[PDB]
C-alpha cells in the first residue's frame, strides 16, 4: 500500500510529454504545409 | 523525462515483485501451520467421535 502511490505519482510526467509532442506535431504540420503550398503556387506555370 | 519516469516505474515493479514473493512465502508457511492445526483438530475428538 506504500508502493502503489509511487506508481500513481509516476504517471503524470509521461502524459505531459505526449501532450507536448502532439503540440509539436501540429505546429510542424502547419509550417510544412504552408511551405509546400507556397512553393507549389510559385512554381506553377513556370515552364512558360 | 519520459525515460526517467519509465526507469522509476521499472524500479517500483521490481519492488512489487519482491513484495509479492515475500507474501507468497509467508502465506505458504501460514498454510502449513493451518494444515497442522486442522490435522490436530481432525485427529482429536475421537474420544467424542
Amino acid at each position: 500500500a506504500d508502493l502503489m502511490p509511487r506508481m500513481v505519482a509516476v504517471m503524470p510526467a509521461q502524459i505531459q510529454s505526449m501532450k507536448n509532442q502532439k503540440q509539436t506535431l501540429l505546429n510542424q504540420y502547419q509550417v510544412q504545409k504552408a511551405q509546400q503550398d507556397q512553393n507549389m503556387a510559385m512554381q506553377e506555370n513556370a515552364t512558360a | 523525462t519520459s525515460i526517467d519516469s519509465m526507469t522509476e516505474m521499472m524500479n517500483i515493479q521490481t519492488e512489487l515483485a519482491a513484495v509479492s514473493q515475500s507474501m507468497a512465502d509467508k502465506m505458504a508457511q501460514t498454510s502449513d501451520d493451518t494444515a497442522d492445526v486442522r490435522d490436530h483438530l481432525a485427529d482429536f475428538d475421537d474420544f467424542f467421535r
